[PDB]
């Protein structure tokens, strides 16, 4: 009956709505001049009051455009629409609360970066069609995978020291194969050739201009170069951002940590980068080969696949390793690159990615809250980001405006939009406060 | 038993010199005791990285000592229509030593060495070398197995058979009770691992100063092999000497392969003739079984018993997860003709990286209840990684699974404390064994007294 409209009424129709979101007016003479002027709408009727002259606003927030979520890439990406009402006009009177809905799908490809390391050593002379091939077929597989990718490569022969370099006669340090009247490039521990760049056709060119080295001894020095892939951010180009596979080959055995202790080199591996402004490890010839443990720390550390392309002659040894080793998968490198290039296949359909709403300036007069719905369609109150999520997949979040009286900023704007995403939901924002002229 | 941590005994060397590296107790022809140290990157005359050894008297203030002699030049000599020459440089000269009642045994690696004629050659190699030196005449000797004159061409040929042109000769070494020295070759046969030994006595004698291509009528060297799992074992990493068929007339040698099998790595038990008794092969892949292999008796049965370090070993923590820490391996001799079994215990680090299982040294019985007792070094052990050095006590069984005792290292980090140990030696000679510890990356090395 009293109503907590009519405690407090004053003089004024803005006045009347200032005091709570469900307060009327009206400015109908053919009431009383003692009857309350500011109520209920129900109480308002039955006090006779013509609903020409009540003014009683309403919370609405319309959505202005919102295309729907599209359903491909492949094409031409001009400017595609993953999240759902890029644009509202939230309209609220003071005090009030108005909810709207969004939702998101992930629509663009999953950015990817692959470096390929190349064993360039004499016993890879057979094998360096093979490993020019998958280099070459790599870029293409991913390419048609995913239309935002980086690939790079290095390469690595061995640690430039007696006995695993030859040092004799004087003209074997250029030239290793010189005994054997043939000729090859002088060896070299690790050698980072092609930073990460989306320039695929150069990075072809580039990985067949390359030929093979010498060395003495089987074992070689990959692991060198997998530890200063992983470790040398700048260098490498690894974007944070994005999936980081690292291909890997061999026709054979490789050195471990301790190994070096026949070069007389002692001093562990301190898992730092050491590539300098020349491009190769500095520290090949001083520091000793990392260990297991090191490495899968490192590559942990650093969110990087590590992937095995190696012969058949030594597959099982490079499961073992793997298996010493979590989450890193070994394909068998050869002239057919079917079996190798699954593995980047998989690797690309176990990527996740994440919604994690953000919200850019939005007064500090205004509030809001967040009532999730993921995959498994469980609705959270509170929570405003979901997980697990493949392409295509769509999440959406029920969001709630409230304010705290009615602002003098007549015309305000926020956003919200999920991190890694460029699409993102415009709200204008608009005080209804005064009221329509109404004056006794 | 207990080891004083308070006053302890520090010696030094030069700067960058990695001082303590290798080190052994030097009882002379005299009676006093003295501590071998090797330092395989002291600077020659010339300024250049030749390699070192130091023999430091017992004093428990410590400090400086003296340099023992050797020869640092380089050596070229014609014999017919060959030149044979050897490099020193980087050689590595202490990167082993091990002193025998009278003599002390120093060895360089990294020598290289090679022979010219016409325009064909051997190659530039890493044969290795070891100087042996008796300080009271001051004399010297020399010993290097693996030289050869064969060039480089008949290698490729014979599709490289006994090709002892990497050897890396006296990269490990052992001296016999009865005075033969065997030497530890990894690189021997084209990176298989060879051993070689010969009689310190027959060393000395069949030796002459200006020949550098000898052999020591007395000698003999372990063999080739076309079974792939001997590639790039590195058989010969690490040696030892002991009793283990029965026959005490007999002498048999432990010899460590770390990387056999695949990098499987490997230990095994050979007769003075190389013919197999045994072989213990490892559990898990890089974890480098065979890095260090020790020889006592820890739990007082009269036999001896085998110990072998795995410093890489990646222990299984929960949750799918591995974590490299290292480990040791008891392997206790069972009486008459018969094979070792499995381990009989199984010691694992702790700290990560620390590499648990890196040195082994048999000290001797700490308490003299009548047992035995070891040291293991983690060089980077410790919650500080600093290092640290575990006493591990002679049981029944064995040993106690438990370290009755925790040195730690009381130098910087990258000391590499505990990368060598030796033990069981009465040094300040109160009846007790005492403990030394190498910290080459320090360049020291600290002494450790058994009190009371
Ligand atoms: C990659 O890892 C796999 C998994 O370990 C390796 O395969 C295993 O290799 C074993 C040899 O190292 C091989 O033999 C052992 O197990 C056999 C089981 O059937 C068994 O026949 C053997 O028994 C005897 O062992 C004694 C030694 O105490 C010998 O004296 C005898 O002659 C017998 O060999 C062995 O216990 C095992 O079968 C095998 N298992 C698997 C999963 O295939 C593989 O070698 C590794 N590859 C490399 C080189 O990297
Ligand atoms: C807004 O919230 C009300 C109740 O709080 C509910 O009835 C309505 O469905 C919501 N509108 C939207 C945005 O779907
Ligand atoms: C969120 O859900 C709670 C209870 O499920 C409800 O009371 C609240 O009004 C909702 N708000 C939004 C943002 O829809
Ligand atoms: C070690 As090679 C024979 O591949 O240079
Ligand atoms: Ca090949
Ligand atoms: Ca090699
Ligand atoms: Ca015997
Ligand atoms: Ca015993
Ligand atoms: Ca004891
Ligand atoms: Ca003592
Ligand atoms: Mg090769």
């Amino acid at each position: 009956g009293p109503n907590i409209c009519t405690t407090r009424g004053v003089s004024s129709c803005q006045q009347c709505l200032a005091v709570s979101p469900m307060c009327a007016w009206c400015s109908d003479e053919a009431l009383p001049l003692g009857s309350p002027r500011c109520d209920l709408k129900e109480n308002l009727l039955k006090d006779n009051c013509a609903p020409e002259s009540i003014e009683f606003p309403v919370s609405e927030a319309r959505v202005l455009e919102d295309r729907p979520l599209s359903d491909k890439g492949s094409g031409d990406s001009s400017q595609v629409t993953q999240v759902s009402p890029q644009r509202i006009a939230l309209r609220l009177r003071p005090d009030d609360s108005k909810n709207f809905s969004i939702q998101v799908r992930q629509v663009e490809d999953y950015p990817v970066d692959i470096y390929y390391l190349m064993d360039l050593s004499y016993s890879m002379k057979d094998d360096l069609w093979s490993i020019q091939n998958l280099g070459t077929k790599l870029a293409t597989q991913m390419r048609k995978l995913t239309s935002n990718l980086r690939i790079g490569f290095g390469a690595f022969v061995d640690k430039p020291v007696s006995p695993y370099m030859y040092i004799s006669p004087p003209e074997a340090l250029e030239n290793p194969c010189y005994d054997m009247k043939t000729t090859c490039l002088p060896m070299f521990g690790y050698k980072h050739v092609l930073t990460l760049t989306d320039q695929v056709t150069r990075f072809n060119e580039e990985v067949k201009k390359q030929s093979v080295s010498r060395n003495r001894d089987a074992p070689e020095g990959g692991f060198d170069a997998i530890m200063q892939a992983t470790v040398c951010d700048e260098k490498i180009g690894w974007r944070n951002d994005a999936s980081h596979l690292l291909v890997f080959t061999t026709d054979a055995k490789t050195h471990i940590a301790l190994d070096g202790r026949l070069a007389g080199i002692v001093q562990p591996n301190d898992g730092q980068c050491h590539v300098g402004s020349d491009n190769h490890y500095s520290a090949s010839t001083t520091m000793d080969y990392p260990s297991l443990g090191l490495m899968t720390e490192k590559l942990s550390q650093k969110n990087i696949n590590l992937i095995f392309a190696v012969t058949e002659n030594v597959v099982n040894l490079y499961q073992n390793y793997s298996e010493l080793i979590p989450g890193t998968t070994v394909g068998v490198l050869s002239m057919d690159s079917s079996n190798v290039l699954q593995l980047i296949v998989d690797a690309y359909g176990k990527i996740r990615s994440k919604v994690e709403l953000e919200v850019r300036d939005l007064p500090e007069e205004l509030s809001l809250s967040f009532n999730a719905t993921c995959l498994n369609n469980e609705v959270i109150p509170g929570l405003k980001s979901c997980m697990g999520l493949k392409i295509g997949d769509t999440v959406s979040f029920s969001i709630e405006a409230k304010v705290r009286g009615c602002p003098q900023e007549k015309e305000k704007s926020f956003t919200i939009k999920p991190v890694g995403f460029k699409d993102s939901l415009i709200v204008q924002v608009t005080f209804d406060c005064d009221c329509a002229c109404q004056a006794q | 038993l207990n080891l004083d941590p308070v006053q302890l005994t520090f010696y030094a060397g030069p700067n960058g010199s990695q001082f303590g590296f290798s080190l052994d107790f030097h009882k002379d022809s005299h009676g006093r005791v003295a501590i071998v140290v090797g330092a395989p990157r002291t600077l020659g005359p010339s300024q250049e990285e030749t390699g070192g050894v130091f023999l430091c008297p017992w004093r428990a203030e410590g400090g400086q000592c003296p340099s023992l002699l050797f020869d640092l030049r380089d050596e070229t000599r014609n014999v017919g229509s060959q030149t044979l020459q050897t490099f020193k440089a980087r050689q590595g000269l202490g990167a082993s030593v091990v002193s025998w009642s009278d003599v002390i045994v120093a060895c360089a690696p990294w020598q290289h060495w090679n022979v010219l004629e016409k325009t064909e050659e051997a190659e530039k190699t890493p044969v290795g070398s070891c100087f042996l030196a008796q300080p009271e005449s001051g004399r010297r000797a020399e010993y290097s197995p693996c030289r050869g004159n064969t060039l480089s061409r008949i290698y490729v040929e014979n599709d490289f058979s006994w090709d002892k042109r990497y050897c890396e000769a006296g990269f490990s070494s052992v001296v016999t009770q009865a005075g033969e020295l065997v030497l530890g070759a990894p690189g021997g046969y084209y990176f298989l691992g060879l051993l070689a030994q010969a009689p310190v006595a027959d060393i000395f004698s069949s030796y002459r100063p200006g020949i550098l291509l000898w052999h020591v009528s007395s000698q003999s060297l372990s063999f080739d092999s076309s079974n792939p799992e001997y590639f790039d074992g590195y058989w010969g990493y690490s040696v030892a000497v002991g009793e283990f068929d029965g026959d005490l007339n007999t002498t048999e040698y432990v010899v460590g392969a770390p990387t056999w099998s695949w990098t499987l790595g490997a230990v095994e038990i050979l007769d003075s003739y190389y013919q197999r008794l045994h072989r213990l092969r490892a559990e898990q892949m890089a974890s480098y079984f065979g890095h260090s292999v020790a020889v006592t008796d820890v739990n007082g049965d009269g036999r001896h018993d085998l110990l072998v370090g795995a410093p890489l070993y990646m222990e299984s923590r929960a949750d799918r997860k591995l974590a490299e820490v290292g480990r040791v391996y008891l392997f206790l001799q069972p009486r008459g003709p018969h094979a070792l079994g499995a381990p009989s215990l199984l010691l694992t680090g702790t700290q990560l990286y620390g590499r648990f299982g890196s040195a082994i040294a048999p000290l001797g019985d700490l308490d003299r209840d009548g047992y035995n007792d070891i040291a293991v070094a983690a060089p980077y052990g410790g919650p500080s990684g600093r290092g640290q050095v575990l006493v591990f006590l002679g049981q029944s069984e064995g040993l106690r699974s438990r370290p009755s005792q925790v040195l730690d290292s009381p130098f910087p980090t990258g000391s590499a404390f505990g990368f060598s140990l030796r033990g069981a030696v009465d040094i300040d000679d109160n009846g007790y064994p005492d403990l030394i510890v190498g910290a080459y990356g320090a360049n020291q090395v600290a002494v450790y007294r058994a009190q009371p």
